[PDB]
């Protein structure tokens, strides 16, 4: 499938950026999840960064490594998470839905089989966090193999031909943490999606005028979840407010 | 691009978020130009033996193999400074932190020994240290963490996951990727992301150089068989190194069997575990058949690391070095026996090495053999645990 | 009569009962005969070697002195097998009673240090070891205590007097006074009946050996000064011994200062006792006005012989040697600032020479001089002693 | 004074050993102690052999360590010994007194002051524990211009150059622990006194046989006095029991 492709082509089309959140599955709950995802959904988001719980998160900060405590907590599995994952694309046929993994659960039972699991669920891209582009083959091959979008983080101390790597070996959107905007485009690299710090409107528009196709809030919308635990009702609430607010600064 | 391959076999490489790469790249860089330069040679040596107390002895110990063909040999580095072979590495690497400009250090510890090695180096060259510890382990090694303190090192408990070695890790690693302009991660054993694995092999190959040149002066004749326990993989590498061209003298690296492999309570992944991802490279792992990263029991505190060195499992995989495993009982009397026969209490963790060779001979009492193991540690930290089991 | 002299002076002789004396004399003829016997020799220095990890390093500790024209070394005795100096001349001893046909030890202990000492040293050369300790000293150091009984010794408490290292002596003699046919008294310092004063010193003087022959390689020149801690006088004197006919080097032994000498609660009887007769000889000792014989106090457990070797008594009278006292808060201190500026534990004991070598820094800190501490021991045992301190 | 050689003249002509008990000045108390000084005088003593509680024992076994600490408890001083030696010379001329000594008790002020001071109260010999013969220069000096007897003790393991020594250092008595009885009357040292073991009336009749001028009870008496100390009256009793039956096998 094209869904990066057609949602960029549509927002292009509407002069408008991408919001993408980001939330892990089955934190606090597969239900809670579930009905959190379709919140983020009805509230504008453009796509999805899906986190699969993983025992040694080496790559996260704190909130999100309570989210995995809460996911666990629940009992959650990979096996579910793509349960889930399911669910999902049945319910929303166009949104494009990237998974943040981690590589040992890629790796785990085959890296082929994984990708070709991707695609039975219908997820549009996966970006393996601890999987350097000098470690890539393996892993984008598979995931070109099973028309999956292996995405790559494109960090600040990034060079030339770092650049170059990321410009060639990345689909769907370039995960950016004005050069290098301006550098990505002229390799043609797939749309940067600004992330790291995106928590507030503002900083969606300040993105968007700065080259990027959109932005990608990191753990905002993780940190609205674990505030709310007590009220489910009032958690689904906010993150409505918060994913509107924040994808009407990309129109 | 590298400098050298990050690879043994399919095993290790530099699974890293890319943000890390221009550390693991600088390093690598610094570590290649350090090892031609005569200057760092010099001040390495110079520590080794004048501040760490190298070359260590290699003690034959007579009456533990009295009636036997077996010649049994202890390279002693449970008389380094430290009370551990830890100590021979952190000191190069501390050096190479300095080589670089960096002024301070980031260590990871579960036993609490790699801390307190990581403290003294760092006080000792003016860095300025500060450790990550498992909660858990906080709790059980209140004598260690005094005495990182004690050295003017931070000590920083780790609560997130299972908070033990592996908890630790993380949040070392997490700590570097925003702060390796100024601050070395001075990882702990012969394993991580390369080039970690080669750095700590090259730290810790005076044991084999030394141990070849002492049995061959006692001896005028290479081992029969080197043996070392095997946590991380950097006691065991250490000595091996140097006899891996020597085809005739075999390998062997003991990991903890806990309370017996069958009852899945051990620590031995390099034979027991399956391959994954995980502390950036590819390597045995203790884990779940879902993926998910799993502890390493056994009674020595020191043997946790879930995983094990890339180049052991190469040198398995090929079968230049052989992998065996000891249980908590079989440590437990090794560490008995060394006591009453030789006056030397031995590391938990090197009487799996010591249990090994008494079972080598043992079962064969009139083998001809000539061993040496390795003894990595001082037991005196292990004294009241070998006391409660023996007094429940 | 006898082979050498008894005294230092007017200290020291053979005080003991009449019953005593063929063992002091058999003792001392043994000792004339093995310092002759190159055999004998030969085979304590490879044990030192490659048992002990003798020679033991001279460590420059650059930190400590920075800012000042003070140039200062360690004698790292803290890095021999057993963490103490004692070990030295245990084996000697040890090797002395094999070579008189005798197949038992019997040695007495207060911190548990010389306890461990026999009894490492009789597991290694098959000994009978059996322990005496004072009931107050076994409650105070269960560690040492299972150590002993882990390396096979048997430790048999001392209930009689006040139950210290005073009372531990007695029961001791009264045990070789019955048994030095085939059992050895391994006293634990330079002290007591001749010859032991003699002995003790000669089987630790290669600290002083070694010592000279380092700083001559490291500075091109003998030291302004050694500094030692002293208890009963064994670590010092074998510092010392080798530096005695080199007049231009200062020999500075250092007594517990306890609480303050003025408060009466210290352990300096060579500077601040009354010379008496106790322990089979003539020896400045802690005691009152009446003449019974009282403890000496210390924070470090280890310096609490109520009294001190005669050669020491002696090398004072004559000016030859100077003794000072260091508090248990300057101890502490110099404890203290060794953890944090070389990364090195050293024992409280030690400590007490390290604190009068940085008071001779510090109160003039442009003097040039080149100075060395004998480190006798690692404070690993003192950890807990410095923390609940530091907490209260 | 000539006690002991008076002593031994008067037994030689009734053709008799003579019997002497060991006690620890001030044990249990210094009343109870000079009460149990005379029962023993009074039951039959020949002469007597007094010890001073000192803190370091090193030459004693369990008994007597457990009177210095009986001795210690009821806070007798060297000071208060010696008031008592007094008072028991004072009441008893004739009977010689022996004092058992550790060195340093001697040397604290001045070995020839306490040799003084002896004699002053009225003793007859002194046995310093810790002082072999060739350490007792200074010590039996001291004694002989004070008029006191220096008591050596000859060992089983002991050789012919030291009975000749002792033969010819000692006075009073020797305290000895067949060849060596004879050997020292050959020397023409003082008079033997089988000690050690003693504590029952066969051995004072088996040591006066072997040719022994008498026995020392060395801590036989220490033990009756420990066992009865919750009974006073009891202890007294049953020391004159053991006191006349012991003198009376020396007849
Ligand atoms: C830390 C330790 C080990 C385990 O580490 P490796 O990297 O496997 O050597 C082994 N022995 C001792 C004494 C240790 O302290
Ligand atoms: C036992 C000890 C001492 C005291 O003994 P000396 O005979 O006075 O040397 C000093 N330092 C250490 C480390 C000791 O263990
Ligand atoms: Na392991
Ligand atoms: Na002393």
């Amino acid at each position: 499938m094209e869904r990066y492709e057609n949602l960029f082509a549509q927002l292009n089309d509407r002069r408008e950026g991408a919001f993408v959140p980001f939330v892990t599955l089955g934190d606090p709950g597969i239900e809670q999840s579930l009905k959190i995802i379709d919140t983020l959904i009805d509230a504008g988001a453009d796509a999805l960064e899906l986190g699969v719980p993983f025992s040694d998160p080496l790559a996260d900060g704190p909130t999100i490594q309570n989210a995995n405590l809460r996911a666990f907590a629940a009992g959650v599995t990979p096996a579910q998470c793509f349960e889930m994952l399911a669910l999902i694309r049945e319910k929303h046929p166009t949104i494009p839905i990237g998974l943040l993994m981690y590589a040992n659960l890629v790796f785990n039972n085959g890296i082929d089989a994984f990708y070709a699991r991707c695609e039975q669920v219908g997820v549009d891209s996966v970006l393996v966090a601890d999987v350097p582009v000098e470690e890539s083959a393996p892993f984008r091959q598979a995931a070109l193999r099973h028309n999956i979008a292996p995405i790559f983080i494109c960090p600040p101390n990034a060079d030339d031909d770092l650049l170059r790597q990321v410009a060639s070996y990345g689909r769907g959107y370039t995960y950016l943490l004005h050069h290098l905007i301006e550098k990505l485009k002229e390799y043609h690299a797939a749309p940067a999606l600004q992330g790291f710090g995106i928590s507030s409107p503002e900083q969606v528009s300040a993105a968007v005028r700065a080259g990027a196709a959109g932005a990608i809030s990191g753990s905002a919308i993780v940190k609205i979840i674990e505030k709310n635990l007590a009220s489910p009702k009032q958690m689904l609430a906010e993150l409505r407010s918060f994913v509107s607010a924040m994808k009407a600064a990309s129109r | 691009t590298t400098l050298l391959n990050p690879y043994f076999g399919e095993f290790g490489g530099m699974y890293v978020p890319q943000i890390l790469m221009p550390a693991l790249n600088q390093l690598e860089e610094a570590f290649v130009s350090a090892q031609k330069d005569p200057e760092f040679q010099a001040q390495f040596a110079d520590l080794l033996k004048n501040y760490a107390g190298r070359p260590t002895a290699l003690t034959k110990c007579q009456n533990i193999t009295a009636g036997t063909r077996t010649t049994l040999y202890l390279k002693r580095e449970d008389l380094l400074h430290g009370g551990a072979h830890k100590t021979n590495q952190v000191l190069g690497q501390a050096l190479l932190a300095k080589r670089m400009g960096k002024s301070e250090i980031i260590a990871e510890t579960g036993a609490g020994q790699h801390g307190v090695a990581s403290a003294l180096a760092s006080a000792l060259l003016g860095l300025k240290c500060r450790i990550y510890m498992g909660a858990k382990d906080v709790e059980r090694q209140s004598p260690n963490v005094f005495r990182m303190r004690l050295m003017g090192a931070e000590v920083i408990p780790v609560h997130s996951g299972s908070a033990t070695l592996k908890d630790a890790c993380n949040e070392a690693l997490r700590d570097w990727s925003g702060s390796y302009e100024t601050a070395h991660y001075m990882l702990g054993t012969a394993a991580g992301p390369h080039p970690y694995p080669t750095i700590v092999r090259e730290f810790q190959r005076m044991i084999g150089e030394e141990t070849k040149a002492q049995i061959l002066d006692k001896e005028g004749r290479l081992p029969d068989a080197v043996i070392a326990c095997v946590g991380g993989g950097s006691n065991a590498i250490g000595m091996f190194a140097d006899f891996i061209n020597d085809t005739s003298v075999g390998l062997i690296g003991v990991e903890p069997g806990g309370h017996g492999i069958e009852t899945g309570e051990h620590g031995a992944p390099l034979k027991h575990g399956r391959v994954g991802i995980y502390f950036g490279m590819k390597a045995p792992m203790m884990q779940t058949a879902d993926g998910q990263i799993e502890e390493s029991y056994s009674i020595s505190a020191g043997l946790d690391f879930p995983s094990v060195g890339p180049q052991h499992a190469y040198l398995n995989s090929i079968g230049r070095a052989d992998y065996v495993s000891i249980t908590d009982d079989e440590a437990l009397e090794a560490f008995k026996t060394l006591c009453r026969h030789e006056g030397i209490i031995p590391a938990l963790e090197s009487s799996h090495a010591l249990a090994h060779a008494l079972k080598m001979m043992r079962e064969q009492p009139e083998k001809e053999q000539l061993l040496v193991v390795n003894l990595s540690g001082r037991g005196d930290k292990d004294i009241f645990t070998v006391h409660d089991i023996l007094k429940a």
